[PDB]
């Protein structure tokens, strides 16, 4: 019933996933902010291009070097990287194949984005061996660099093939060191160093492909970390009132009453609008907790964040943080 | 303000095509359904394009089939129009322009291969390319007074516009010939795909260019992108309360100004206007009173406070849309106390939408 598992705890590689508009950037930054309070370090990685983590801290777009990002309670880092698969992959020719002169000359003619783009493995083995290079990383004294890395993930539609390294080095040229590191980042997304938690809303399809997101991963042996249900609203009204709300039974001779008592008495039309207002209240909790029902069938841990009522600032972040904290996250 | 009057337009044979577009989302494919449906009690013959129904939207429609080309709406009989609908597939939209530029002979090869099977069908853009594409065949086979165009979802409602055009001059880089299909710049970066990419992966695409044997893909695009400014054509953006799906569609309201194309006008979708007029303030402190002393009334009282705090943001949002665009006309949609995945729901919508 906890929403963070002890087990949670030891994870060094967080992904967060779920389906588009939902929250994997706000949710991730947040996460990570909760893991960086007391004087830890924590990096916030994404891997889209997308330059999220810039828009969401409303700053001009991040190069690709580990920076800075956010202060954590208590002493704590939060540092990001927007990762860059055109430099990525020049980093990887002269690494792996000594070919940086190469790499280069394709800078100029718009080459490398043309092979990152013709072929989808080679940019996913790029991202999650830069992943599992953060995750390994340790510093002069044999010390891992960062307490955890949190990814704003590919959404739920792409994460299972994100994740699948074996396809993704099919299309690789065999031999070499590449099929050498791809063993060992298969081992860091199988262990229980790593997992995956996917963030959905109290709607049909938010909630459909978190299902079948946890149905592909874990078919893959991938370990599901928690569902995160984002932008929680306020029920106000008892469950035996709720239900009897959202069939259109609001019994008003007992909210006549309460309105006498407050000092307020309305006009009949407000008053058939104030019932109505209520009833369809009722409807829209109803239809949510139906659709939340089904995420009871999976015995994975479930965490809850509220609505910020205006546009997520930095504020807001913070408090997202507060409430992962409060239900456990550390 | 200024009132959007869709009825007024769907009414009218001269409005040939009518394209939803906004952030996905909003209510776009519900949206084009409500218009289609409405556009057929008008008497005209219609056909949806839609590009992601809810499962249960495309049942009520008969289109939860695999087809790629539109089927009749069994309506009421006394509708005086049709209602037709179809699903874009745009693996096989994709399919149908390569056979249709390089013949069916062409064509078993270019579909046989597995890089256009596993890369090329999914790039970037090919669903808005396809879109577009299909919206082009639609047209030519004049089946049809009125075509209304569900767009496929995006964070960026300018991706409809633009994605195609950028998809075409990826298709017709050089690189394509010259580093799949010598130089020392170009054989540099040969040698650098021959050593890091598969062999059976580098055949394929070699092969896929050969048989394509396509600017082709640009142009294409560009023909067709022609085709939305052809007398007749509406744009319908749709937006929700939010923040974010307002500024994409001020952004594409931006586009649609520069670039001289119609734009009929905002659908402001998800609303809650206020159905008793007892202040907020009044609302809270009422309820406060209420819970230093049944439990009820206070709750009826903080659900009344909530939404009319959710309206004031509501209002506010549409007064800056309508501040930077005083001249685009709006209609207001409230959020229905039912989902839209049947004829009757589709009928409550259009009611909102029309008046
Ligand atoms: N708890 C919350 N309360 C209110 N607004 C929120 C909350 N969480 C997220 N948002 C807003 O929800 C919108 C979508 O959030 P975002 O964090 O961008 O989602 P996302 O999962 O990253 N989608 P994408 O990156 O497009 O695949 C943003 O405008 C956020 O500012
Ligand atoms: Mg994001």
């Amino acid at each position: 019933s906890v929403g963070w598992p002890s087990r949670l705890s030891g994870v060094r590689l967080h992904l967060v996933t779920g389906k588009g508009g939902t929250g994997k950037s706000t949710i991730a930054a947040a996460l990570a902010l909760t893991l960086a309070a007391g004087g830890r370090k924590v990096l916030l990685v994404e891997v889209e291009g997308r330059q999220g983590i810039a828009q969401l801290f409303d700053v001009p777009p991040l190069p690709y070097q580990e920076l800075k990002i956010a202060t954590a309670e208590r002493g704590g880092q939060v540092n990001a990287l927007a990762i860059d698969i055109e430099a990525a992959f020049l980093e990887y020719l002269d690494m792996f194949y000594n070919l940086g002169i190469a790499g280069r000359a394709m800078r100029r003619i718009g080459a490398v984005e043309f092979a990152t783009t013709i072929a989808p493995g080679l940019r996913d083995v790029l991202l999650t061996g830069k992943i599992k290079e953060t995750v390994v990383r340790l510093d002069k004294n044999k010390l891992p660099v960062y307490d955890a890395i949190v990814v704003d993930a590919p959404p739920t539609g792409r994460i299972a093939r994100f994740l699948d390294v074996t396809k993704a080095v099919s299309d690789l040229a065999k031999g070499g060191p590449v099929h050498a590191q791809s063993e060992g980042v298969v081992k860091l997304l199988h262990s229980n160093q790593t997992a995956i938690h996917l963030v959905t809303l109290l709607e049909a399809l938010p909630v459909q492909e978190t299902l079948e997101a946890i149905e592909e991963l874990a078919q893959m042996e991938l370990p599901i970390g928690s569902v995160i249900v984002n932008r929680n609203i306020p029920a106000h009204l008892e469950p035996q009132d709720l239900a009897k709300a959202a069939e259109g039974e609001v019994d008003a001779d007992s909210v006549r009453a309460g309105l006498l008592t407050a000092g307020v008495k309305l006009p009949d039309a407000d008053f058939a609008g104030l019932l109505t207002e209520t009833i369809q209240h009722a409807t829209r909790i109803t239809a949510r907790a139906e659709i939340a029902q089904q995420l009871d069938a999976l015995q994975v841990p479930r965490l809850e964040l509220p609505t910020v009522s205006d546009g997520v600032d930095l504020g807001s972040l913070y408090e997202l943080s507060e409430s992962l904290a409060q239900q456990g996250v550390r | 303000p200024k009132t959007l009057d869709m009825g007024a337009i769907l009414a009218d044979t001269s409005n040939r095509v009518v394209v939803c577009c906004g952030a996905g989302g909003v209510g776009k494919t519900t949206t084009a359904a409500a218009l289609a449906l409405r556009a057929a009690e008008y008497g005209r013959t219609v056909v949806v394009l839609t590009i992601d129904p809810a499962k249960r939207l495309a049942q009520a429609l008969g289109i939860n089939d695999l087809g790629n080309t539109p089927q009749r709406v069994p309506l009421a009989p006394e509708v005086p129009g049709e209602l037709h609908a179809m699903m874009l597939d745009m693996r096989r939209t994709f399919d149908e322009m390569v056979m249709q530029y390089s013949g069916p002979e062409r064509a078993q090869s270019i579909l046989d291969n597995q890089f256009y099977q596993t890369v090329a069908t999914s790039l970037a853009g090919t669903q808005e390319y396809m879109a577009m594409e299909k919206l082009g065949q639609l047209l030519s086979q004049d089946r049809w007074d009125l075509i209304v165009v569900d767009t496929p979802p995006s964070r960026n409602a300018l991706d409809f516009l633009d994605a195609p055009k950028r998809l075409g001059s990826f298709m017709d880089s050089r690189l394509w010939r010259l580093l799949l299909a010598i130089t020392g710049v170009m054989g540099l970066a040969m040698k650098a795909l021959s050593t890091v990419l598969g062999s059976q992966m580098l055949a394929d695409a070699a092969a896929f260019v050969q048989s394509l044997d396509a600017g082709g893909f640009r142009e294409k695009a560009d023909r067709t992108y022609a085709l939305l400014k052809r007398r007749g054509t509406q744009f319908v953006v749709v937006s929700a309360a939010e923040p974010d799906a307002l500024r994409e569609a001020s952004f594409f309201v931006d586009r649609l100004s520069q670039e001289s194309m119609p734009l009929a006008g905002l659908v402001f979708n998800r609303t809650h206007p206020m159905l008793c007029a007892l202040p907020i303030e009044r609302a809270i402190d009422a309820a406060e009173t209420l819970d230093a002393e049944t439990s009820l009334a206070a709750a009826v009282l903080r659900i009344h406070a909530e939404r009319g705090q959710t309206a004031k943001r509501e209002i506010r949002l549409l007064s800056r849309f309508t501040g930077a665009n005083p001249t685009v006309p709006v209609v207001g949609v409230p959020s229905l106390p039912f989902d839209v995945s049947d004829l009757e729901a589709l009928r409550a919508l259009a009611d909102q939408l029309t008046t």
